[PDB]
């Protein structure tokens, strides 16, 4: 039981690591989503211009 | 050596009848006290498990 305990422990540890991570990498990913839109936005505009 | 023997079964003998004979009711006691310790581990470990 104590040595299982401790393994129980040990992964959940790396799954919460885990979930923190990609929550980070979704919310860098949304971002940069945005900005490319953007920018598209301003490259056309700058085509007018030009 | 065999009176030595004899010698040492004898002082065996001695440190037997020192002794006395063990209640049964507390072994019984003893033996349900570990068969329930037993049985909750068993839980306990299946609940690991699924963890």
């Amino acid at each position: 039981l104590e040595r299982q305990k401790k393994a129980l422990g040990r992964e959940v540890a790396l799954l919460h690591k885990q979930q923190i991570a990609l929550q980070d990498k979704g919310s860098a990913f949304s971002a940069e989503h945005l900005k490319l839109q953007l920018q598209k936005e301003s490259l056309n505009e700058l085509r007018k211009e030009c | 050596v065999t009176e030595n023997e004899c010698q040492n079964y004898k002082r065996c003998l001695e440190i037997l009848e020192q002794m006395n004979e063990d209640d049964s009711e507390q072994l019984q006691m003893e033996l349900k006290e570990l068969a329930l310790e037993e049985e909750r581990l068993i839980q306990e470990l299946e609940d690991v498990e699924k963890n």
